[PDB]
């Protein structure tokens, strides 16, 4: 058995974090108090599900994590919350004012006074670990806390515990539910101090996901509840190897290894597949093909984007409920006849397929319907770059004005990093476009 | 807990403060003694951010009332809210500043600055975390003009890091009390560029406009401008007084603002103009946007928006406000910038203001604000040029030279709105 | 009200597209930059299709499909009929063709000689810059003096010879696809036909044996003696179907013209379809037919961005309005569909 | 199309099926970046509190 630890950061990963060990609690038959009558090992054990939580002697099974936010009205919402009595407030860091949606402010201004204490607390998780494999990561592209001490973060985190691996879950910015103009500027700031030191990042568009909630949940104004309970699925989908008996994805590196052949396109595209309403009455389950067919649809897609026109580097198919290899293969077969699948070259066009028969978990009194069966599909496409283009012609249109630049040079940063920041970004577009078109 | 401190200084700005303060006290369920009588919690969630904690569950405003002369804070403290102010907050000099600029900033107001700054500096130290300060003043007269200005100053020298926001009342020809309002405004407006990181463009012109010709009162007073100012206020600060994701503070509001530094005068907007009919969202929105709801007497037409915020109050369909808000975005897309991708953003509170069933209120960086300086700069030199009225500045000191400058940085700021409006 | 764009300058037809658009008052031009429009008419050359359908609140529609260039590239669309199951190597309405690579520089060069040993006058071609020979020599060496990559196929040797005047022509037919992917062919296509006699012993002479308009008007005289610009109507080309082979245009052309069309666009459907798609498209595309003496239709290439004829801009550009672009925009048929 | 490493255990399933074969700064180095930023806010600082002085 070898530890997890996640760390949530701003509110975005907060929030996220509080829906996700939520879900963990029930996927695992966890009880708000910590308690857990399936566990016959009172006060230890090397179990699947010990990846993500700990024990004490009382028999309270702890989650395995830190809730860091720069200002406190968050993370007190999980001090006083259900789940309060699973987290010790050593988990809980706050400070007192934020990074004002302002990177440099997150980084350098307050991330050089609160970083040694995060650290220190990271430290402690790690202590009680036998063989700790790394760190799952949460965050929003567009926070200054979000972007600013992430990246802080994940630079030192290389330096303390350098053959760990790093997973991000990283949110994308979108206008609909956005909270600041300058996302664009945070969004490529981050990704390029982070770039080296993450080792594979699965990035949701709030966009795609806001949209989901309304064409499939039938929610007219999605909230940040709406979109964290189905993000929350998503993510517990792709943890879900890790905390449970598999072959599949079973540790951290094998993330890297199944889906990342090349270090710096680290971003693979998350599909989910069924999203239900709970409000709908009547409902016909899908079946395996159907749910399979989906994955390669772009309205079920973390991100929108275009596979059509780009090509896979790997494929990774995890499923949750009543399936059967069987009906997998007859699905695939059906689908490569009559959809565009273009891997490249350099690598073997195929699926690696992982089976967890217990269906989804849902939240008693949440916005989607129990399936009988689902499905995650990550794969490293190229197309996932239209993502980068939209994002870098933001910065640019910005930039090339020098609008809001003031606000950063103004907590230290020098502005020669916009603009290698925005050269990383032109280099890391210009991988995904060698890698993925032709002629 | 991230405190304000309010600070309102000279005749205007304490009789608009005052009507602020007993609008937004109305809000929150707060009787005229520091009780609290609401019935809902979301009145109380926010509440610190201007209100203190006094014994016996007691709230009290974090503002200080400044003036060079007793007379109008006599009748703010026999007004009807004028029992709940601290007494020790109250700060003032009995000489006056006779309309005069460099009496409120370098003489009259430099003897009485000190206290002030003792009295903010208490408020300060019993902050959690303070967000900065707000600043409601006219700029046509002397001691909301030249000693808030001063104010200003002094208090960026000893909270540097903070964000400093003000509501500054522009003179006009329409609603003048003297002649030499120009001078004490453009001097003013120099202060305002370099020491303020937010401020709220308040035109006497628009606000005798808009109680002429909208709400047709034959005879505007000043009382029936405070209506409007003290409504414009109350939903501009909306977003600071309770529960919200977007600008809910002074300095995530003025990184969406503010793209350049010196560029950070708004012009407010409000939506219905105040009978028993209750406004569609479509109607809230077409009225927020109309120059004849806008508060500074400049055509937005006649420039772009650099940036938005937009407040909505009321229960309504919030589908439906992003349908309204993207509407007018897209079909006048020429009048926002294109080099500020998604510059317009738009909040929701569930608690409207007193009296109405909706409402809106609209902050915008536009560069048509330009039409605003200009007018103050064409009066400035007409007077100047032949030095007229001069002596009454030269007196308490002044140099020449002095306004010269001041002229010349207003014309300046004239030009960079200019150069962004084209761009 | 609905808004749209411009960043092709040089496209008559949307040119004309923008001009009726402006017409009805109810559509209003933006600048090229501006990211909250409706309709783009958008640049031939990399396109930003990444930036499009994420503006919230506007339906957005572009007039290309992207990945259509498939079929609108020599090289590409000699690939894809042979690649495609649905198209088959074995394709009756498609000249046998040949990709070949300079060798300067996935290529048949060898295949190619395999048929040729097996009249063998063959087109070299790339996407003026045409050399058509009897040997196989001289073909490949005029490649490698080039750069780019280039097709070999037959150059049918017995087209069908408009009278009098012994003269080679080739048909064009403007087709438009919707966002429903719905197949429109225009009622009208034109005959882009040589004056000069065609000489089956003369392959040196690049004017009686080329049909381009381009290569008729330049370095070509006699020019509009027969009809007017080289170019005949469907209504003359019947009525002289009808006289001289007692046969119809839709009968002995048409119906197989249309057949290649659907063939060819439904084959590309589930790779370029916009149907489940964030934002939505439509295209004009230029099909070049190739007619032999029995009467068989045979397709020379797909144009991506055609031009359109002088006589049919108008109706042509409206029924682009009416079908492609209201469709999708309301406002306050010369089209079959296939 | 041929299924490889298909292992199994009471929670599930898991295999992988090929349809078609192929064809850091130093700790010292943070710090100085982050102390760098701290004196160029410190002489930004300085600045303004040089200019109100005067
Ligand atoms: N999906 C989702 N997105 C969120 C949530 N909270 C914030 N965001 C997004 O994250 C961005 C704002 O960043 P935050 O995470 O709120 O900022 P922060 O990290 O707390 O940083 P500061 O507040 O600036 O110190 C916007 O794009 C929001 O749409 C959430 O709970 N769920
Ligand atoms: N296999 C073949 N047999 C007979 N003629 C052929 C041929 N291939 C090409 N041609 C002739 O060559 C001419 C030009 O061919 P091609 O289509 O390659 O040029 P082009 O792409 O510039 C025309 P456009 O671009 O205007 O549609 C055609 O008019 C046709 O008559
Ligand atoms: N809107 C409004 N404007 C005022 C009020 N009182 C004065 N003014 C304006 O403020 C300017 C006079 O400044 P005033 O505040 O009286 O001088 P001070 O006491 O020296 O600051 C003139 O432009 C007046 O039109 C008021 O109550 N409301
Ligand atoms: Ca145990
Ligand atoms: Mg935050
Ligand atoms: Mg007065
Ligand atoms: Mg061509």
């Amino acid at each position: 058995m070898r530890e997890c630890i996640s760390i949530h950061v701003g509110q975005a990963g907060v929030q996220i974090g509080n829906a996700c060990w939520e879900l963990y609690c029930l996927e695992h038959g966890i009880q708000p108090d910590g308690q857990m009558p399936s566990d016959k090992t009172i006060g230890g054990g090397d179990d699947s599900f010990n990846t993500f939580f700990s024990e004490t002697g009382a028999g309270k099974h702890v989650p395995r994590a830190v809730f860091v936010d720069l200002e406190p009205t968050v993370i007190d919402e999980v001090r006083t919350g259900t789940y309060r009595q699973l987290f010790h407030p050593e988990q809980l860091i706050t400070g007192k004012e934020d990074a004002a949606n302002n990177y440099a402010r997150g980084h350098y201004t307050i991330g050089k006074e609160i970083i040694d204490l995060v650290l220190d607390r990271i430290r402690k998780l790690a202590d009680q670990c036998t063989g700790l494999q790394g760190f799952l990561v949460f965050h929003s592209f567009g926070g200054g806390t979000g972007s600013g001490f992430t990246s802080l973060l994940m630079e030192r985190l290389s330096v303390d515990y350098g053959k760990k691996s790093k997973l991000e879950f990283s949110i994308y910015p979108a206008p609909q539910v956005s909270t600041a103009v300058v996302e664009p500027y945070n969004s490529i700031l981050t990704t390029h101090t982070t770039l080296e030191h993450s080792d594979c990042a699965f990035m949701v568009d709030n966009e795609a996901i806001y949209d989901i909630c309304r064409r499939n949940l039938d929610i007219e104004r999605p909230t940040y509840t709406n979109l964290n309970r189905l993000i929350s699925q998503i993510v517990s989908s792709i943890t879900a190897s890790l905390r449970f008996d598999g072959a599949l994805n079973v540790d951290l590196t094998e993330f890297q290894t199944n889906l990342v052949p090349y270090p710096r396109i680290h971003f693979p595209l998350a599909t989910y597949a069924p999203v239900i309403s709970a409000e709908k009455a009547y409902h016909e389950q899908l079946s395996v093909a159907e749910i399979t067919n989906a994955c390669f649809e772009p309205a079920n897609q973390m991100v929108k984007c275009d596979p059509r026109h780009g090509k896979y580097m790997a494929c990774c198919l995890l499923y949750r409920g009543d399936v059967v290899p069987k009906d997998v293969n007859a699905a695939i077969a059906t689908i490569k006849t009559k959809r565009s699948i273009q891997f490249v070259d350099w690598c073997p066009t195929g699926f690696k397929v992982g089976i967890n028969y217990q269906p989804p978990t849902v939240v008693p009194g949440g916005d989607l319907a129990k399936v009988q069966r689902a499905v995650c599909m990550l794969s490293n496409t190229t197309a996932i770059a239209e993502a980068w283009a939209r994002l870098d012609h933001k910065f640019d249109l910005m930039y090339a004005k020098r609008a809001f630049v003031h606000w950063y040079v103004g907590e230290g940063m020098e502005e020669g990093e916009f603009s290698e920041a925005r050269e990383d970004m032109a280099a890391l577009e210009k991988d995904y476009e060698e890698v993925g078109v032709d002629s | 807990m991230r405190e304000i401190v309010h600070i309102q200084a000279g005749q205007c700005g304490n009789q608009i403060g005052a009507k602020f303060w007993e609008v937004i006290s109305d809000e929150h369920g707060i009787d005229p003694t520091g009780s609290y009588h609401g019935d809902s919690d979301l009145q109380l969630e926010r509440i610190n951010v201007y209100y203190n904690e006094a014994t016996g569950n007691k709230y009290v405003p974090r503002a200080i009332l400044v003036d060079l002369e007793p007379g109008t804070m006599d009748s703010v403290r026999s007004g009807p809210f004028g029992q709940i102010f601290r007494p020790d907050n109250f700060v003032f000099g009995q000489s006056g500043a006779g309309n005069n600029w460099a009496k409120g900033h370098y003489t009259e107001g430099a003897e009485l600055v000190d206290s002030v700054l003792d009295v903010v500096r208490k408020e300060s130290e019993s902050c959690d975390c303070l967000q900065g300060f707000q600043l409601t003043h006219s700029l046509g007269g002397g001691t909301g003009s030249g000693m808030g200005t001063l104010l200003i100053s002094k208090i960026r020298e000893e909270y540097p890091d903070r964000i400093m926001n003000t509501f500054s009342v522009m003179p006009s020809p329409k609603v003048s009390d003297t002649v030499v309002e120009p001078y004490n405004a453009t001097l003013s407006v120099h202060q305002l560029v370099e020491n303020t990181d937010e401020t709220y463009c308040i035109d006497n012109e628009a606000l005798y406009d808009i109680c002429f010709r909208t709400l047709k009162l034959t005879t505007p007073t000043y009382g029936d401008l405070n209506h409007l100012v003290s409504a414009t206020m109350s939903g501009v600060t909306t977003c600071l007084r309770f529960p919200g994701q977007l600008n809910a503070d002074l300095r995530k509001l003025a990184v969406n603002m503010v793209p350049f530094p010196r560029l950070h005068f708004f012009m407010p907007g409000f939506a219905p103009l105040t009978q028993y009919r209750a406004l569609t969202v479509p109607e809230l929105t077409q009225q927020m946007f109309d120059s004849k709801n806008m508060m500074a007497a400049c055509d937005p037409r006649h420039g772009r928006y650099l940036t938005v915020a937009a407040i909505f109050r009321g229960r309504m369909s919030m589908k439906e406000v992003d349908e309204q808000m993207l509407n007018v975005q897209n079909k006048n897309s020429s009048y926002f910038v294109e080099w500020i991708p998604n510059n317009v953003k738009t909040a929701v509170c569930d608690i409207p203001p007193r009296g109405l069933k909706m409402s809106a209120t609209f902050i915008g960086n536009s560069t048509a604000i330009q039409e605003l300086f200009k007018r103050i700069s064409e009066q400035f030199t007409a007077m100047f040029r032949r030095k007229a009225f001069l002596h009454w500045y030269t007196g308490e000191g002044m140099d020449e030279m002095e306004f010269t400058e001041a002229e010349s940085n207003m014309n300046d700021l004239v030009s960079e709105y200019q150069q962004y409006q084209d761009a | 009200m609905y808004t749209f764009v411009v960043r092709d300058e040089n496209s008559s037809v949307y040119a004309e597209v923008s001009r009726l658009l402006l017409a009805t008052g109810q559509w209003k031009r933006l600048r090229k930059d501006n990211p909250r429009f409706n309709l783009m008419l958008g640049e031939r050359n990399r396109l930003p299709f990444g930036r499009l359908g994420h503006e919230p609140g506007l339906v957005q529609l572009v007039n290309y499909y992207r990945g259509a260039d498939k079929l609108c590239r020599k090289a590409s669309l000699v690939k894809l009929i042979k690649t495609s199951p649905e198209l088959s190597e074995s394709c009756t309405w498609f000249p046998e063709s040949y990709v070949i690579y300079p060798t300067n520089l996935t290529d048949e060069r060898e295949v190619f000689l395999a048929a040729y040993n097996r009249g063998n006058v063959w087109i070299a071609k790339s996407s003026e810059g045409i050399l058509i020979s009897s040997e196989a020599s001289e073909l490949l060496d005029f490649i490698d003096e080039q750069g780019q990559v280039h097709v070999i196929q037959k150059y049918l040797e017995k087209p069908l010879l408009l009278e009098p005047g012994h003269r080679k022509f080739d048909i064009r037919s403007w087709v438009l696809v919707d966002h429903l992917y719905n197949i429109y062919l225009y009622r009208e296509g034109v005959l882009r036909t040589s004056s000069e006699p065609y000489n089956s012993a003369n392959f040196q002479d690049k004017t009686c044996h080329l049909t381009n308009h381009c290569i008729q008007k330049e370095y070509s005289k006699n020019y509009g003696r027969y009809e007017e610009g080289n170019e005949m109507f469907f209504e003359e080309f019947n009525q002289y179907l009808m006289d001289a082979l007692n046969t119809t245009l839709e009968n002995s052309i048409l119906l197989q013209i249309k057949h290649i069309i659907r063939s060819c666009l439904m084959c590309i459907e589930p790779a370029i379809s916009t149907k489940h798609l964030h934002y939505q498209s439509f295209q004009l595309f230029g099909f070049d037919f190739m007619v032999d003496e029995e009467l068989k239709v045979w397709l020379i290439e797909v144009n991506g961005a055609p031009a359109c004829a002088q006589k049919l801009y108008a109706e042509l550009c409206q029924g682009i309005v009416d079908v492609a672009i209201s469709s999708v925009f309301p406002l306050a048929s010369i089209f079959i569909k296939l | 199309m041929e299924v490889i490493e298909l292992n199994k255990c009471t929670s599930g399933q898991s295999f992988e099926v090929i349809l078609k074969p192929p064809s850091d700064p130093s700790l010292e180095e943070i710090q100085k970046k982050l102390e760098a930023a701290e004196e160029r806010r410190k002489y930004q600082e300085a600045e303004l509190l040089k200019h109100l002085a005067e």
